[PDB]
């Protein structure tokens, strides 16, 4: 027989194995597919890299401490510099893709904590100064994760993001973030969390540099705790796999 | 080409409607469209979960 | 506690006794501060009357 | 809204036995609560929400 | 029509409808007859007021502005944008993308201004409202040629009768109106950030066709939107915080909710 | 159509239609042809004006109130309650429970107030009426944001044409509107006693949208109810006494009826 | 979908009516419903009382 | 699929859930039912309160210490002052009911101990003075549990119960108490114990104040133990549900 905890995911030349996992969350009930002819707009023929772009890319790890507000990642920007996915999105004008996000955190039976993993579509964030809009270096940090704050960010004459956590940067209530596709990592039960988000947008394709379709938020609703003698360094790893990625409008390399 | 439909009445009569303009954007609002499907949000998982069954087995 | 993530936590520890209380609030899904800001509460405010059963899941 | 003629009741939680832990483990834990509505839930009389407000037109 | 409760009895089994696992991101579909004994009830309630068409199809004031029959402010202009009034803005932002027709209604009302001019005997005032799509010429003055409305839609209204009202179709170069936009206008990832990037809706101008009197008069125009044939996607959480500007999502951090005295108190 | 008299003749029998017993709480169903000789009459009268729908479906003024275009009293508020006017209240209280739709009609009329201001030349006045269901925000001032009516029903009316009129459905959390309530709000059997306990109907506000003139103007609004599709249960005796307040059944003791001179006098 | 009914005329002609709104609460009043049943109040007793009979026997 | 450890019991407006339980013990093979017509004696019509009386009543908790002889409860007396069950048994002359007893004790994987749970029918107890019979305040304590002793009770001129434990108060051998319906709570395996006892008696009905049909005994054959650092307060909870309760002979309120 088989169990519901064990689950393997194969994509490209990458295989992810887990022995203690909750059920997979598939978007809004939709599985990522390709753009059809009765829904296309651009007339030329697109290129599908398939195995070279639809595989598991692992990012840097972050440390879960006893006082961590949380982290977020702008999904399209995060992989803009990894393998042939970044190159194809750098040489083309329009792109289209869904995602498979796997978040992993392992600890013992004597550790406790709870992390919320949510894929937020069109997470437009606010600035600490009501006068202006935040910088691109503040909003999206590639090759790294962006950290929330526990206290409100001060105002003034800058372009900082309002990274207060209980407001989620979006100026909402954080406990309602369970309206979007989500999954909880409970250290006494869960081990990892999988989310299979399809392409959400209001146009059939989009430029992948000046627009971020979704965002991965990881927040520890219940803090991490343990007793003296157990491991103190607990990391969190994120692996993203593009799905059904296609590109249209070949041009010179660059983003200007 | 009149359209006869049913009125919103209590539980436990019809009305008539005619379109006067050739732009469909001038018609009355679509008030009676009682169709709901909460399955996209309440239960979006890959594997089916029987209610009277251990979620983790 | 409303200005942190501690508002969502219900503390339960080992007690040298038994039968003491953990929490309590009234069944007012749109008026009480416990419920007026949740998705259910938010949607309820735009209306005057409500009816039906309620689910409370505890993790 | 608050109306005695339609009072709802009270929700409480109590310790049945105790939280028991071994050595080298935390005797203080947390619970979390989630609220939702069942299939029979319904709403009526659309009105304005007493939460949002403004002093002048935004720009 | 809502579901009808099924009557149940006493059970002693290895079934566990109450015990579940919320880490799977799945809402438990438990009915009351799973944790207690119930009776058969024939439910007749309807979910006919929770529909998005019923929730959104109501007229709302989104703006009002003033102009005069003499002096400096002789006409009024307003780039069309619903994010100035809090109520309709907060209703729409429940979803990420929407798609609807529009029903416009205008409430134009005049008032006599204080002055020392004598022998005032006013004639009926007629107003003109003109819509300029993005790209067309603009009325630099009140008696300019642009008011000829050869192609631009416009409405002439004489004070004293039914308010003017028109129907606007879903005007968008995209497939849906985006309530939120996480990106910039330029490929250089700098410049305008946010939904102001997709706000290319045109401009509305208003004036008096005649001056009416020899004394001063100020006319105020109030604009009312009413979505029709609504479609919506990807529901979002409610705002909670108070709005600050019309072009961005900026806010001031606010507490999750209002407080009470203890975790056991049954009072606000 | 009323019953038709049957012609009868002379009788000498042991039948006793006249002799009965009123202690059984039963009304005698005796026709005139039981105590005398009659002729056959073909009756054609109809009971078409005694129907509850015909008896109750007529518009009645239930309240009127004033507001001004300047000064202190700039808007008017009124918790909806029909027990302020005596006539419709006494008609409804014939029954214990009723259930009807409503037809609202408003008669708004303005008057110019005495003052020493000169060069007055008024523009047409527009009025707004707004209904707030119990729970929603209230207009603390005249130019507050609540008047945007994003969800709240409201009516804009320009002086000079047909009076505004709307239809309200049976709004009640119960199965019928209770004209009388013998109980309290609290389970402690203290607090509010009587029908004020079930009066959770909302509030109606009224204002001028524009000021119109530079001189003072007072506008009075009269509200008219008209029940439709009426159902009624458990008839009660008529009030007899004179009403005192709108929230309770308090009265001053009054004699059974008016008097005459003797038990044999045929004059009032 | 017009409804033709009879007018209230004397003893010893029809009219037409159409419903324009989809809410049944907007229709005209139900004026012609001449149905009466005084038996709930005039004679509410358990045992039947024949008129030409001694009430107490 | 499902497991044998998980089990939910619904009665009235009460639901009991357990995730680590042994099989349910059903009396002497009999499920509690109602009195039939070919077996009745009292001629008048009985009243069945059903949901108001057949539900789970929880009693006070007792603490399991490292030196606890054991506890017992006279089942009919224990609930004589709870809800409408007590009121119906206070206003009537004859009554008839079966029971569903759930005993709960939870501890960690580093605790040890074993408790015997036995429903003893007609547990007539003995007095410490051979001369007299024990008091009703000694035998039955309502709203509380009655404790056994580790040493024999002294004699004299009183009316005390002989609460020595290895004699079970009944003057027998305690290890033979497994002849009655029973269940063991082993801290390394069990978590709770359910027993569904039917109506046992030699008459079709009985007065419920001057006679106690059954008795719940909880004895820790193997003591409780742990190592310094773990929880020291370990309680034991008892929940009793009447089943098919009927009453006959309505009278004035009282018990004299
Ligand atoms: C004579 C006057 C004609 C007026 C024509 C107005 C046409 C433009 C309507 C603008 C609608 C804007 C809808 C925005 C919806 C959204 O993005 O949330
Ligand atoms: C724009 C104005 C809309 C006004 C809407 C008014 C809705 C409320 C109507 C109240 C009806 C009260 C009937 C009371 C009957 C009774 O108890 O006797």
């Amino acid at each position: 027989g088989y169990s519901d905890r064990a689950r393997s995911i194969t994509l490209g030349n990458s295989t992810i194995t887990t022995q203690e996992c909750a059920n997979v969350v598939v978007g809004y009930g939709v599985w990522p597919d390709y753009l059809k002819d009765s829904e296309a707009t651009a007339e030329d023929q697109p290129t599908q890299p398939d195995v070279a772009t639809c595989r598991f890319y692992t990012l840097d790890s972050v440390q879960w401490q006893k006082t961590s507000p949380g982290w977020w990642w702008k999904l399209p920007d995060a992989l803009s510099n990894l393998g042939l996915f970044g190159q194809n999105m750098q040489y083309h004008y329009l792109g289209r893709t869904g995602y498979t996000v796997h978040v992993q955190c392992n600890a013992s039976k004597f550790h406790q904590g709870c992390l919320l993993v949510v894929c937020v579509p069109e997470a437009e964030m606010g600035c600490a100064t009501l006068d202006n809009t935040p910088s691109s270096a503040e909003l999206l940090g590639g090759d790294s994760a962006k950290e929330f704050a526990d206290k409100p960010v001060a105002s003034g004459s800058n372009k900082l993001v309002q990274r207060v956590v209980y407001n989620a940067g979006m100026g909402v209530g954080v406990g309602n973030l369970t309206i979007f596709p989500h999954q909880w990592i409970n250290l006494r039960t869960n081990n990892s969390a999988t989310i299979v988000m399809p392409y959400t947008n209001s146009v059939p394709m989009d430029n992948m540099f000046r627009h971020n379709n979704v965002t991965l938020m990881v927040i520890p609703f219940v803090p991490l705790d343990y007793c003296p003698g157990s491991t103190t360094y607990v990391p969190i790893t994120v692996t993203i796999a593009p799905m059904c990625a296609e590109y249209n409008g070949l041009r010179l390399a660059g983003h200007q | 080409g009149a359209q006869v439909s049913t009125q919103k009445t209590g539980a436990h009569i019809h009305y008539t409607n005619i379109n006067y303009y050739k732009d469909a954007a001038s018609n009355s609002a679509n008030r009676q469209d009682f169709t709901q499907d909460p399955g996209k949000f309440t239960e979006p998982v890959k594997d089916i979960m029987i209610k009277s069954l251990p979620a983790l087995n | 506690k409303v200005n942190s993530m501690e508002a969502y936590q219900i503390p339960v520890r080992s007690n040298e006794g038994s039968g003491t209380q953990v929490f309590g609030f009234p069944l007012q899904p749109g008026y009480s501060s416990v419920f007026s800001r949740t998705l259910l509460g938010e949607i309820l405010n735009y209306y005057t009357h409500w009816s039906g059963s309620i689910k409370l899941t505890f993790m | 809204t608050s109306d005695e003629y339609t009072a709802g009741g009270f929700i409480t939680c109590w310790y049945q036995t105790n939280i028991v832990v071994p050595a080298d483990a935390q005797s203080s834990c947390y619970i979390m609560c989630f609220v939702s509505a069942c299939n029979d839930f319904s709403v009526r009389l659309l009105k304005d929400t007493p939460f949002i407000s403004q002093q002048n037109f935004f720009q | 029509r809502v579901a009808d409760t099924v009557g149940t009895g006493p059970t002693n089994s290895e079934a566990i409808p109450a015990l579940t696992a919320a880490e799977t991101g799945h809402t438990s579909q438990v009915v009351p007859g799973d944790t207690m004994q119930t009776r058969h009830v024939k439910n007749y309630h309807s979910r006919s007021e929770s529909t998005i068409e019923n929730f959104l199809c109501r007229s709302a004031c989104v703006y009002f502005t003033e102009y005069e029959n003499s002096g400096a402010k002789r006409y009024a202009e307003w780039v069309l944008t619903p994010r100035q009034a809090a109520q309709l803005r907060r209703k729409l932002e429940f979803f990420t993308y929407v798609r609807f027709d529009l029903e416009l209604t205008f409430v134009i009302t005049s008032t006599q201004q204080p002055s020392t001019t004598q022998n005032q005997d006013a004639q009926i005032l007629t107003h003109q409202i003109m819509y300029v799509p993005p790209g067309g010429p603009v009325p630099d003055k009140v008696d300019s040629y642009v008011w000829q409305t050869s192609t631009n839609p416009s409405v002439f209204w004489t004070e004293g009768n039914a308010p003017p009202r028109m129907s606007i179709p879903f005007l968008s170069i995209g497939n849906a109106y985006s309530n939120f936009y996480d990106g910039w206008s330029e490929f250089s990832r700098n410049g305008v950030y946010g939904i102001n990037t997709l706000n290319n809706m045109g401009t509305l101008y208003a004036r008096h066709v005649n001056a009416g009197s020899t004394g001063p008069i100020k006319s105020t125009i109030r604009i009312y939107f009413k979505p029709k044939h609504v479609k919506a996607w990807i529901p979002r959480p409610p705002r909670l915080c108070q709005y600050e500007k019309a072009k961005n999502v900026n806010f001031q951090p606010s507490g999750v909710t209002t407080t009470r005295q203890s975790i056991t108190t049954m009072t606000n």
